[PDB]
C-alpha cells in the first residue's frame, strides 16, 4: 500500500490506497511501434521479447477511501505550484530456487516510461535475515518495510507528475540482480557457511547462458520462473550435459506428472496452456516439428530438444493476458461458472465460494435491481463503487450491498424484482471518469453473475 | 422588490436511508406542484443517491410535469447519499437560464444524514446555489440532521420538516409568495 | 515497568505503572477476518497460523497509583497540542537451549497493529555478559536496562497515540534473530 | 542526456565501467562521465548494451552537484554542427 500526501492541521488532506503487485514479463508489441533503426541489429535492441531482469508492477486501488471524494487534487489540495510526497510499505520476496543471506537488491521505483521517482536500496549487511524461496522478506508475520520513512530526502512529485499517477494509478518496480554472497556446504564438519569468495554476480550469468528458461503459472497466476539444464551444441563441455526434452523438463521444473498417461499439472492437462516462444526458440523448435512431421506440439512434446538460451512461456489458456503477461480476465463462460455456487443470499450481502484462480481476474461487482418490466436501476453506480467483494479466511468470498447504500440493507418495495449483481474483470474495469464527468457504470462490460427474485432471498 | 416568475427545483434524496418515507417526499412534491400552477412557475425534478438525475427539466408544462410526478411516484429509494451532486444538477439548470437573471427556489428533500466529504461538498455546492441568485430549501425527512440542513440552505428558516400541520407547505408557499406582487 | 510523562516543577505530572510481559505465539483468527487475496497462495500470507519469530507482549497495570486519579490525561496534563515521552526498564531473557555471547537482538517496540514507538538495539560488542538459557540478561540480581534513558532522541507520542495506549494499556515487543 | 555503455568486443566486463569523456568540437570538453566503481555488479556482455535495452538508460549529471556548463558561444557551436563526440578509455 502507498500513501500520497501534500509535501509539508493536515490529517484528511492525505490519500491512502492499497495496491496489488505481481511479477511481470513484458513481451513485444503488436507490430507498428516505431522502433529505432538499431532494432534489427546484432544484440542491439533485440531483446528477443523478454530477457533476464526482475520487474514487478503495482496498481493503485482505484476504489474509494472516503465519501463523495473526487479527483485526488481537491481531496488533498494540490495546486500547480505544489509538491506531493510519496511513501509506501513494500516487501522483498524471493521467487526463485535459492536464498539470499545478506545484501538485498537495489530496486528502483519508476513512474511511466522513464520517470524514476526514487531508488530503494536498504543498507547492506544491515540485515542478517534470510530471503528464502517462496517467502516474503519481511516475514509476512512482521512489519512490512516502508519507503523513505525511517532518510533526509523523501520522494518528490510535482503537480504534473502527481497528475499522471492518478491518470493510470500504477507504478513500476525494477530490481537489479546484485544479491549477497552465497551459502555453501563444508564436508569437514557438515556446516552451512557463507563464502565471501562466491557471489551470485559471478556464478549466475552462466545459468542464463547454459540453460532453458520456462515461465509457467500453475501454482497460481503469478509468472514463475525456472531454468533447466539444457545443452548447447557449439559448446563441447555443455554437451557433456544430459539431453533435455520439453516434457521431462515440465516434470522436474514445475512438477507436471503422468497420472493415467496424460502429462497434466495437479489436474490441468498440458493442453490447457499456451506455448509461446521467442524469435529464436521459435525456429529451434519449428525445425524439430519439421523433421518430426507433425503440427501439434502437444504430441511430439516428449521429443523436443531444449537447447541453452531457449525461452518458453507456459501460461494457462483459460484467462486473457495483457502486455506484462498477467492474469487479466477470462471469458464470460469460465467467469459465470466460478460463481454458479451459492452459500447464503441476504438483503445484506451474498456469500459465495468463488474460485481463487478466477476471483483474481475480477475488479468488482455492480449491484443493481431490474424492475418486473425492464428497468436498470443500479446501486453503486460509480466506477469507484465496485469495491465490495470481501473474503473470509474460510475461503468464501463475501459480497456486501450495504457498503454502498447508507450502510443499510437492500430495499425491496416489491419482492418480485431481480437483484442483478454483475462482475467486472480487470481487463474491462475503468479507473477514471470519461472525457466529461461520467462517474457512472454506463460504459462498462460487466458479466451476469447473480439474478434471484425478491422472494428467493429473504 | 416583488416578482411573478419562480422556478422551483425539486432535488430528491432517493437513498436507501429514506426508502421508507419516500411517499411523504412525493406528496410534498405533489402537494407543492399542485399549489403553484402559474405558467411562470416552471418546475424541475431531480433525484440523487449514488448519483442524481434530471427527472423533470425546468419548464411550466403540466403535460410533462404530471409525467414527472408519475415517475417520482414509481421510484425505489436506494443508493448512497450524494446530495451535493443533486444540488449541482440544480445550479447547472439555473446558470443555463441566466444565473442571477433567474429567481430560483431549490427545494432539496433528504434525511440530512450525510457522510464523509458529502457534508463539505454539500455545504459548498449549496453556497454555489445562493451564489446564483437562488434560495435553498432543506425539507428533511425522519429525524433528519437539522444542523446539516441549516448549513445547506439559507438559514434555519428554510428548513421545514415535511411532518407537521402543513408547516412546510404553509411556511414555504407563504415564504415564496412573500416575494410575489 | 514503564513511565509515561509529559514531554519537557513537574514531579506528580507523571504516571508510573508496572507491567507484565510474556512470550506469545499468536495463531489465526476465527474465520471472517477479511484477508487480502494473497492469502490462499503459495507461501504468500500462508503463515500457517504461527511461524519463526520472537514476539513478547506487555500489559500495563490498570490499577491505581495515586488517590482518586482518573484518565491519565488530567493526571499528567496532556492537551491536543502536546507530546508525551515514554520510558521503561526492560531486560532481555533467553528461553531457548543455547546461549548468546555478545550482540543482543534488535527488538522493536510497537503500539497497536503497526504504530512503532521505537526500535531498541543496544550497542554491539558493548557487552561481554552472557545470555544463558532460562536466565534474564541483566541478571535478576542487577539493574534492569532502561529504554532511552542512558541517547539524544527519546520516544515521541502524540495525544492521539497516548490516548490509544490508555485505551488498551498494552504494548507489543517484536525481536529479530 | 541519457546514455548507455555498450560492449562490442568479444569479452565481458564484470565491474568497473570505462571513464568516457564528452567532447564538443576539437578539444572543448563538456564533461567527463565515469560512474562509480564497483557500484555496479551488472555484466557488460558482448553485443549487449550495458543498461539492458529492457531497462532505464543511464542519464548524465541527473542523479551530482556540478552539472554541465555551456556558455552562449559554445551553445552556439553545438547548434552549428548538432554533433558531440564521445571518447572512452580502456
Ligand atoms: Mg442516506
Amino acid at each position: 500500500n502507498i500513501i500520497l500526501s501534500k509535501n509539508e492541521d493536515s490529517q484528511t488532506r492525505t490519500i491512502s490506497k492499497n495496491t496489488s503487485t505481481s511479477r511481470t514479463h513484458t513481451s513485444e508489441v503488436h507490430g507498428n511501434a516505431e522502433v529505432h533503426a538499431s532494432f534489427f541489429d546484432i544484440g542491439g535492441s533485440v531483446s528477443a521479447g523478454f530477457s533476464n531482469s526482475n520487474s514487478s508492477t503495482v496498481a493503485i486501488d482505484h476504489s474509494l477511501s472516503l465519501a463523495g471524494e473526487r479527483t485526488w487534487a481537491e481531496t488533498m489540495g494540490l495546486n500547480t505550484a505544489d509538491t506531493a510526497r510519496l511513501n509506501a510499505n513494500i516487501r522483498y520476496v524471493n521467487t526463485g530456487t535459492a536464498p539470499i543471506y545478506n545484501v538485498l537488491p537495489t530496486t528502483s521505483l519508476v513512474l511511466g516510461k522513464n520517470q524514476t521517482l526514487a531508488t530503494i536500496k536498504a543498507k547492506e549487511n544491515q540485515l542478517s535475515q534470510i530471503l528464502a524461496p517462496n517467502n516474503y522478506y519481511p516475514s509476512k508475520n512482521l512489519a512490512p518495510i516502508a519507503l523513505n520513512a525511517q532518510s533526509s530526502t523523501p520522494i518528490t512529485m510535482n503537480y504534473n507528475q502527481f497528475l499522471e499517477l492518478e491518470k493510470t494509478k500504477q507504478l513500476r518496480l525494477d530490481t537489479d540482480q546484485v544479491y549477497g554472497n552465497i551459502a555453501t556446504y563444508n564436508f569437514e564438519n557438515g556446516r552451512v557457511r557463507v563464502d565471501t569468495g562466491s557471489n551470485w554476480s559471478e556464478v549466475l550469468p552462466q545459468i542464463q547462458e547454459t540453460t532453458a528458461r520456462i515461465i509457467f503459472n500453475g501454482k497460481d497466476l503469478n509468472l514463475v520462473e525456472r531454468r533447466i539444464a539444457a545443452v548447447n551444441p557449439s559448446d563441447p563441455l555443455e554437451t557433456t550435459k544430459p539431453d533435455m526434452t520439453l516434457k521431462e523438463a515440465l516434470k522436474i521444473a514445475f512438477g507436471f506428472n503422468e497420472p493415467n498417461g496424460n502429462l497434466q499439472y495437479q489436474g490441468k492437462d498440458i493442453t490447457e496452456f499456451d506455448f509461446n516462444f521467442d524469435q529464436q526458440t521459435s525456429q529451434n523448435i519449428k525445425n524439430q516439428l519439421a523433421e518430426l512431421n507433425a503440427t501439434n506440439i502437444y504430441t511430439v512434446l516428449d521429443k523436443i530438444k531444449l537447447n541453452a538460451k531457449m525461452n518458453i512461456l507456459i501460461r494457462d489458456k483459460r484467462f486473457h493476458y495483457d502486455r506484462n503477461n498477467i492474469a487479466v480476465g477470462a471469458d464470460e463462460s469460465v467467469v459465470k461458472e466460478a460463481h454458479r455456487e451459492v452459500i447464503n443470499s441476504s438483503t445484506e450481502g451474498l456469500l459465495l465460494n468463488i474460485d481463487k484462480d478466477i476471483r483474481k481476474i475480477l475488479s468488482g461487482y455492480i449491484v443493481e435491481i431490474e424492475d418486473t418490466e425492464g428497468l436498470k436501476e443500479v446501486i453503486n453506480d460509480r466506477y469507484d463503487m465496485l469495491n465490495i467483494s470481501s473474503l473470509r479466511q474460510d475461503g468464501k468470498t463475501f459480497i456486501d450491498f450495504k457498503k454502498y447504500n447508507d450502510k443499510l440493507p437492500l430495499y425491496i418495495s416489491n419482492p418480485n424484482y431481480k437483484v442483478n449483481v454483475y462482475a467486472v474483470t480487470k481487463e474491462n474495469t475503468i479507473i477514471n471518469p470519461s472525457e466529461n464527468g461520467d462517474t457512472s457504470t454506463n460504459g462498462i462490460k460487466k458479466i451476469l453473475i447473480f439474478s434471484k427474485k425478491g422472494y428467493e432471498i429473504g | 422588490s416583488c416578482r411573478r416568475a419562480f422556478d422551483l427545483y425539486f432535488v430528491l434524496d432517493k437513498s436507501g436511508s429514506v426508502a421508507n418515507n419516500w411517499i411523504e417526499i412525493y406528496n410534498f412534491v405533489q402537494q407543492l406542484a399542485e399549489r403553484f400552477v402559474s405558467p411562470e412557475m416552471r418546475l424541475s425534478f431531480i433525484v440523487f443517491s449514488s448519483q442524481a438525475t434530471i427527472i423533470l427539466p425546468l419548464t411550466g408544462d403540466r403535460g410533462k410535469i404530471s409525467k414527472g410526478l408519475e415517475d417520482l411516484k414509481r421510484v425505489s429509494p436506494v443508493g448512497e447519499t450524494y446530495i451535493h451532486e443533486g444540488l449541482k444538477l440544480a445550479n447547472e439548470q439555473i446558470q443555463k437560464a441566466g444565473g442571477l437573471k433567474t429567481s430560483s427556489i431549490i427545494i432539496a428533500l433528504t434525511d440530512g444524514k450525510l457522510d464523509g466529504l458529502v457534508p463539505s461538498y454539500a455545504e459548498k455546492e449549496a453556497k454555489i446555489s445562493r451564489s446564483l441568485g437562488a434560495s435553498v430549501y432543506c425539507v428533511g425527512v425522519l429525524d433528519f440532521e437539522q444542523a446539516q440542513l441549516e448549513r445547506i440552505a439559507d438559514s434555519k428558516e428554510q428548513v421545514f420538516p415535511v411532518k407537521g400541520g402543513f408547516q412546510a407547505l404553509k411556511g414555504i408557499i407563504n415564504s415564496i409568495l412573500a416575494q410575489s406582487c
